């Protein structure tokens, strides 16, 4: 990678990077993901995979360097979103309440006072639409509304 | 060397049953025959005690064993006291083995035995219809024919 | 089983007492299993009128788990009848004041909203935290399995499945990161 | 009568000790609690300071009744409501 | 290798069919419970020792919340009932084995 | 009126009673009640369900013995599925045919 | 399992057609065969 | 005597007694009393499962409120084993 | 801030920011452009 110190003197080097693994499953995927065969599989508990596609502060890496397609980007988005908030990312933190699977900021939602009709409840949403189209392993879907 | 079709371990690549391994026919169908020769001898020898069985009659399943009663909602076309065979048995079975027909057992194997030893009337059931405000309003009583069956022996024999 | 009639009817509608962990669990799914085993529902000789019921200990009910964002959309609402009684709490103002309320109120709703309810209530027992009293620990059989599969955050993963799992993507050597 | 102050661990005092009125200070503020003067059963216009019914101008027997206890809607009295009773 | 279940808390359930492939063979002795498995059995000078013999009368509220308390039911399976319900229950009732 | 009618209720009742003593005992062999009910009926075995709840209550090891069988129906059932070409039926999946 | 008794050919409702309903129920302990069912 | 039991037919005072005579005169050494199974304990309502085991193998398991009932129990079911009259034996041939 | 249920971005220095769940339109050279998504 590429490191800048300050000392005044500011300086760039070139520290060591990782490389591949040597032989892709799918050489002729276009995307990381589509290469190593993932279309469908990951969900917000692949820790590794979203420490593979993050910056070290919690942040992300931009599409055009690490290689991913669109759908790809955003559910990477997501699912890192929801880990950041699960907490499974404790070393990648900035500069008690238990959670998982959470779709909006938790401080931005206003508590459902007034629930509606059964044919117009208000749902409170689980999960991520993006999410949708993972592997099922089941004979029910997910439930993306509760 | 990754083969192709490898998907790395997250938590969707594989499915969340563990997989399993069924033994092959050719092991698997000695060691039945093993299973069966041990069971065989075991009813040759005679280490069992107080059979039960499963027993399909009059449109029922019963589960009985001997010196058992069972109540018959008909009559049977049979004297008071009389011993007759049971024969759609659909399992018998013992402490330490137990034997399952497919769905009935060979009338080779098993054999229940049973006496009518009473042939009764039930107690005087009530049928009523109301209907409000239409005057509809019916009373019977009826009595269905009963039958009480002593199951008397469960007898098992080596066929298998 | 040669057993006498009476320790026979004692052996058959004795009453035991389960184990049940919190610890980033959700409440309903700890309440599912609970009405379950308070209702006794797991038995084979279960019947309504049987009083055949069990204990069940549920520890750590400070620290469960919501999916999603219950925790600030779900409402607990309440009313001291007199005019203006009417409450409305989040779950998470719920879970600071009382640290099982949630789990309670859960049980509550699952359970068969009888004249047995309540009876099945006080069979139930709930902890916040690690500590239960030592008469309920010498009572205890079978801590029941966790629903959750407690989903395993980054640095606990040792240098095996880290070097194990793949790395899928080549940076550029002058990115700066 | 017995009554129970809360108090802190520093200040606890021996069981069977005295106390007398120099435990306070002058320019010094304090609590007083005691049961009221009661005043037995009472109607609304006492108990609570309705206002009543006016004397003249018509009235049947009504001049010191509460009027409405609830609205028509409700098939109830709301807990809490006002009505004589003990003071 | 195989076991369609846990064989060590019931019984060893061994299954098979006969040759003609008609009937099916279950062979399940029972699995006792192990030795190590197991656990031990747990364990006025001048005058008589008299019997403590003292039997405190407690009202009906706090006997009721005593017995509550360790039978963990409510109170109202210990509140009484009238002379409607206690003649109107059977004295004698019918008995199976 | 109540008595005419609460024979039909009567009849509901005992199989909604037979069904809940099956699927706890089925739960308590680690299997679920459609998977009992149904892999029982794929090896043939024709118990009902006031049959199976007796042999849930009074014959554990039975039971047990049903519910092994009927989990290795459905593993036999996976196998197939799994397999989807001409791999021999399985031992406990062959149907006994009659004319 | 309607649907898997129709595949196997052995009606949907394990009351027809089978032996285990065309089957007698019962016959003397001597061996003679029962008379018929009305059914 | 069809459906009845041992000890509802004849009655005994110490099934211990008899079961340790019983194995003194079949040289089987002295039964060992162990707590099989527990539950409650505390409460007003406990269950105990205590097994008798001889050359640490169990011959019986008999189930109680108190571990001296439980205790008994197991030594009845012990005299009913080894006495051959065990409610799954073989009915009698009428 | 108006009350907007499309929102409009009146100026160049005008931007649209998601704050607490719901959209903006924010500009801070001409304050009477801003918008709160209804
Ligand atoms: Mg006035
Ligand atoms: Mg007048
Ligand atoms: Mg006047
Ligand atoms: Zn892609
Ligand atoms: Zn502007």
């Amino acid at each position: 990678f590429r490191e800048v110190v300050e000392t005044t003197i500011i300086e760039g080097r070139i520290t060591a990077t990782p490389k591949e693994s040597p032989n892709p499953p799918n050489p002729s995927g276009q995307c990381p993901i589509c290469r190593w065969n993932l279309k469908h599989k990951y969900n917000y508990d692949d820790v590794l995979l979203l420490s593979q596609f993050i910056r070290p502060h919690g942040g992300m890496l931009p599409r055009k360097i690490t290689g991913l397609c669109q759908e790809e980007h955003r559910k990477i988005e997501e699912c890192v979103k929801m880990a950041h908030r699960a907490g499974l990312l404790p070393n990648h933190r900035p500069r008690q309440l238990n959670r998982y699977l959470t779709r909006w900021a938790p401080g931005s939602v206003k508590p459902i006072y007034k629930k509606g009709p059964r044919w117009n409840r208000v749902r409170m949403p689980v999960g991520s639409p993006l999410l949708r189209d993972n592997v099922c392993y089941s004979r029910t879907p997910w439930k993306l509304y509760h | 060397s990754y083969l192709p079709g490898y998907v790395p371990k997250t938590s969707l690549s594989s499915p969340p049953w563990p997989e399993v391994v069924l033994p092959d026919p050719v092991e698997e169908t000695r060691h039945h025959a093993e299973v069966v020769k041990k069971v065989n001898e075991m009813i040759v020898t005679g280490q069992y005690g107080r059979l039960f069985a499963v027993v399909h009659f009059a449109s029922r399943q019963w589960k009985v064993t001997s010196e058992d009663l069972i109540l018959i909602g008909n009559e049977l076309d049979l004297a008071c006291g009389e011993r007759i065979r049971l024969e759609k048995v659909l399992l018998v079975g013992a402490d330490n083995f137990t034997l399952l027909g497919k769905p009935l057992l060979g009338k080779d194997l098993v054999r229940v035995e049973a006496t009518v030893i009473e042939k009764t009337e039930s107690w005087p059931r009530i049928i009523m219809r109301f209907r409000k405000r239409k005057n509809f309003k019916k009373k019977r009583i009826v009595t269905t024919p009963q039958t009480v069956l002593r199951i008397n022996s469960i007898e098992i024999a080596p066929c298998l | 089983s040669s057993f006498s009639r009476a320790p026979q009817q004692w052996a058959t509608f004795a009453r035991i007492w389960y184990l049940l962990d919190g610890k980033m669990q959700p409440p309903g799914k700890l309440a599912a299993m609970a009405s379950i085993r308070l209702q006794g529902l797991h038995k084979p000789v279960y019947h309504a009128l049987s009083d055949c019921g069990d204990h069940v200990v549920i520890m750590n009910t400070r620290h469960i788990a919501f999916s999603g964002n219950k925790w600030e959309q779900k409402v607990y609402s309440s009313h001291t009848g007199y005019p203006g009684g009417f409450r409305q709490v989040t779950a998470a103002q719920l879970h600071l004041r009382d640290p099982v309320a949630i789990v309670k109120l859960a049980i509550y709703g699952m359970l068969p909203k009888n004249l047995h309810r309540r009876t099945m209530m006080e069979r139930l027992h709930l902890f916040p935290d690690e500590y239960i009293p030592e008469d309920i620990l010498k009572n205890l059989v079978e801590e029941l399995p966790q629903p959750r599969k407690i989903p395993k955050r980054l640095d606990e993963y040792t240098q095996e499945e880290i070097d194990a799992f793949p790395r899928l993507w080549t940076p550029p050597e002058d990115y700066r990161l | 009568t017995v009554k129970i102050f809360n108090i802190t661990d520093n200040a606890a005092i021996k069981p069977g000790t005295p106390l007398y009125a120099a435990h306070f200070r002058p320019g010094q503020y304090v609590d007083v609690t005691a049961k009221t003067i009661g005043k037995g059963f009472q109607g609304v216009m006492k108990r609570w300071g309705f206002k009543g019914q006016p004397a003249t101008h018509g009235q049947t027997k009504t001049h010191r009744r509460p009027g409405a206890v609830a609205t028509g809607d409700i098939g109830r009295v709301w807990p809490g409501t006002k009505m004589p009773g003990k003071m | 290798t195989y076991s369609p279940l846990p064989d060590d808390y019931n019984c060893n359930v061994e299954l098979a069919l006969t040759s003609d492939g008609r009937t099916i063979v279950c062979y399940h002795p029972s699995v006792d419970i192990p030795y190590e498995h197991t656990k031990p059995i747990p364990r006025d000078q001048v005058l008589k020792t008299r019997l403590e013999e003292k039997v405190e009368h407690l009202e009906e509220g706090p006997m009721i919340e005593q017995l509550s308390k360790m039978f963990f039911t409510t109170k109202h399976r210990w509140y009484p009932h009238g002379r409607y319900h206690r003649c109107r229950k059977n004295l004698n009732p019918p008995k199976d084995r | 009126v109540k008595c005419t009618k609460a024979r039909y209720l009567k009849k509901k009742n005992m199989r909604t009673l037979w069904i809940n003593r099956i699927t706890a005992a089925s739960q308590e062999h680690g299997l679920k009640y459609p998977a009992l009910i149904g892999n029982l009926v794929k090896c043939q075995v024709e118990l009902n369900r006031k049959v199976l709840a007796d042999l849930a209550i009074y014959e554990p090891k039975t039971f047990k013995s049903l519910a092994a069988l009927a989990s290795r129906r459905r593993h036999e059932g996976f196998a197939a599925a799994l397999g989807d070409g001409k791999e021999p039926e399985g031992i406990f999946s062959r149907v006994v045919q009659y004319h | 399992g309607g649907q898997w008794r129709l595949q196997q050919g052995l009606a949907a409702n394990p009351s027809g057609y089978g032996p285990l309903t065309e089957l007698p129920d019962w016959s003397y302990a001597d061996g003679r065969p029962a008379p018929p069912m009305k059914g | 005597m069809t459906g009845k039991e041992l000890f509802e037919m004849w009655k005994i005072i110490n099934p211990m007694g008899l079961l340790v005579e019983e194995l003194k005169k079949r040289n089987v050494s002295a039964p060992e009393s162990r707590l099989t199974r527990q539950s409650g304990g505390t409460t007003a309502l406990p269950l105990y499962f205590v097994g008798l085991y001889c050359d640490k193998k169990l011959i019986a398991e008999g189930p109680g409120e108190t571990v001296l009932v439980a205790e008994e129990e197991a030594a009845r079911v012990a005299l009913r084993k080894l006495y051959g009259f065990t409610e799954n034996r073989r009915p009698w041939n009428y | 801030f108006k009350n907007k249920t499309v929102l409009k971005k009146r100026c160049k220095d005008c931007y649209l920011v998601k704050r607490r769940g719901r959209w903006y339109v924010y500009c801070k050279t001409h304050p009477r452009h801003k918008q709160r998504q209804m």
